[PDB]
């Protein structure tokens, strides 16, 4: 199961009862070669992603923007509020109400 | 550990504790360093790499002995995750010292039996154990190899096994010199298969 | 200010103001005060609520008074639409830990000492985050429920 | 060249989070793949070091250095082919479909080669990967291929 990952030659390996087998020295050197490739192939492809990884954030960040403010503002305001008789009152009556 | 019970008393001659595994395999270990190599008096003896003459090598020893030796004299070796390998045959390193090593290695620890890739690999106790053990031959009984450790039950019972499953014959074939003690491996074979299935 | 919230402190204001005539005078916060079971409410306290206006309390300056106290005042309902919007899952009060971390790392607002006026009466559930709901009802109608 | 792009610099103002015109050197790798450019992030690391700069010590930055260093990595873009994001991909899983099973991806690019978090893998993956746990790679790598 483990070998299902990696840019590895799937080829240059074997399994078997008790264990694997695996090339070096050349296909060992084939392998290295191709190593280096993804990092190419891989390495940029791995910017983009990371790349447009951040640029969804921002997207998000952005929406928040003024999500957040309601409710920073909203808190605030109850903090202050809430020890005011006027709302105290309110508060006790705002039921009696329909 | 866990697993081991059927064995029990035999077991510290078939496998070793859970962490005396661990505690071998899970070692410092410098390979670039680290080396078997030749030796006029003793075969082949462990040494760590000094110096290096361009195709010469100079070598200390395990014992304490320095030796520039050629090339070719020297020989790599394993991590200490293959210590003492149960199939020798799955050392990343195939030499001629290693497996010496690995055989004599797990002898003065008493095990007897190291798997070679297909063989089975004895050598003579000189002494008595719990092997031939009445509680062992059960456990290994209807085990493949790789559930079990090193033992001419599991080969005599995979024959077996394998007889049944596959519908052919088999066969057993033992070979060593003179004082090897065959016949007594023999013996215990026949034990085994006339109790098995009597 | 949505208009059903205008409403309620239409109707706050005409409970308040029992002579009905549209101004609320220091006489008729004493008298509403006295109807709630305050017989020992000083002239004093009446005269800091009249301090806070220009002119006479009409509907118009109560709104005005109300607006400038209450400028970041949110209704039940979008507090708990950002609490669902932290937790996007459903049900699950939202870890302590993650409401101080995400409160600071955001904004200014978030910044630590306040968060530790926020646990101080909203109490644990609420101040750690785990609770919620209990914090969007004693936003909108202050004191313990 | 200006073309003189002018709004790499409007950019560089909205990246700056004191106001006063420098951009830190922890910042210049997301910042380039923020203006089109993928340098793979051990690329970036090269650079720095090849030029004695240490990203380990406090870095403060200026326009001037942040401009040729993105045109240095601007040559590199023809590197972006994707012919062989979908053929590497495509050698990834048997059979004539595009879908790599969910767990497979996400446990690459996380653990080989440049470390992506679980968190990013998650949210690169949401979206393009429905509840059968097979992930269609020729519309995964076309919307990584959109940003």
């Amino acid at each position: 199961k483990l070998l299902g990952g990696g840019d590895v030659d799937h080829t240059q390996y074997a399994f078997g009862h008790t264990k694997v087998f695996f090339k070096a020295g050349l296909l060992g050197l084939l392998e290295e070669m191709r190593d280096d490739k993804l990092a190419e192939i891989i390495t940029a492809t791995q910017a983009r992603c990371r790349g447009f990884l951040m640029r969804v954030e921002y997207r998000a960040m952005v929406e928040r923007r003024e999500s957040i403010f309601c409710i920073q503002y909203n808190v605030r305001s109850f903090m202050n509020v809430k020890h005011w008789p006027w709302m105290k009152l309110f508060f006790k009556i705002k039921p009696l109400l329909k | 550990d866990a697993e081991m019970a059927a064995f029990g008393e035999a077991a510290p001659y078939l496998r070793k504790s859970e962490k005396e595994r661990i505690e071998a395999q899970n070692k410092p270990f410098d390979a670039k360093s680290s080396v078997f190599v030749v030796h006029p008096k003793q075969s082949f003896v462990k040494g760590t790499i000094q110096s290096k003459e361009g195709g010469k090598v100079t070598v200390k020893t395990e014992g304490g002995e320095t030796l520039t030796v050629k090339e070719d004299q020297v020989f790599s070796m394993n991590p200490p995750k293959y210590d003492k390998i149960e199939d020798m045959a799955m050392m990343t390193h195939l030499h001629e010292p290693a497996v010496l090593y690995n055989l004599k290695e797990r002898y003065a620890a008493w095990m007897i039996y190291t798997y070679s890739g297909l063989f089975c690999v004895t050598v003579n106790p000189y002494k008595w154990l719990p092997v031939y053990n009445p509680k062992v031959v059960l456990a290994y009984r209807g085990k493949k190899r790789q559930e079990a450790p090193p033992h001419i039950f599991s080969i005599s019972d995979n024959a077996y096994q394998f007889m049944l499953t596959d519908r052919e014959n088999q066969s057993i074939l033992i070979t060593g010199e003179s004082g090897a003690g065959k016949t007594v491996n023999t013996k215990r074979v026949i034990q085994y298969f006339a109790t098995i299935a009597a | 200010f949505d208009e059903t919230e205008i409403e309620d402190f239409k109707e706050a204001f005409t409970v308040i103001d029992q002579n009905a005539d549209g101004i609320i005078d220091k006489d008729d916060l004493r008298e509403t005060f006295a109807a709630m079971g305050r017989l020992n409410v000083k002239n004093e306290e009446l005269d800091a609520m009249i301090k806070e206006a220009s002119g006479p309390i009409n509907f118009t300056v109560f709104l005005t008074m109300f607006g400038e106290k209450l400028k970041g005042a949110d209704p039940e309902d979008v507090i708990m639409g950002a609490f669902k919007v932290l937790d996007p899952d459903g049900k699950g009060s939202i870890k302590k830990s993650f409401l101080e971390e995400l409160l600071t790392t955001g904004g200014g607002r978030f910044t630590p000492e306040e968060i530790k006026n926020m646990w101080a009466a909203f109490p644990p559930d609420v101040a750690g985050n785990v609770d919620y709901k209990n914090i969007c009802y004693v936003i909108t109608h202050g004191e313990d429920a | 060249s200006k073309a003189a792009a002018d709004d790499f610099k409007e950019a560089f103002l909205l990246f700056d989070r004191t106001g006063d015109a420098k951009i830190t050197a922890s910042q210049v790798g997301d910042i380039a793949r923020a203006l089109g450019q993928n340098p793979t992030n051990a690329e970036i690391n090269k650079i720095l070091g090849n030029p004695s700069k240490e990203e380990m010590n406090a870095a403060a930055i200026t326009f001037e250095e942040f401009l040729p260093m993105l045109q240095a990595a601007a040559n590199n873009k023809d590197q972006g082919t994707f012919e062989d994001f979908v053929e590497g991909l495509r050698v990834f899983d048997k059979e004539g479909n595009g879908t790599v099973m969910g767990a497979e991806l996400r446990h690459v690019l996380a653990t080989l080669g440049e470390k992506m978090t679980e968190e990013e893998v998650e949210e690169l993956m949401k979206g393009q990967e429905d509840s059968n746990g097979c992930i269609n790679y020729e519309a995964f790598v076309k919307h990584i291929m959109s940003v």
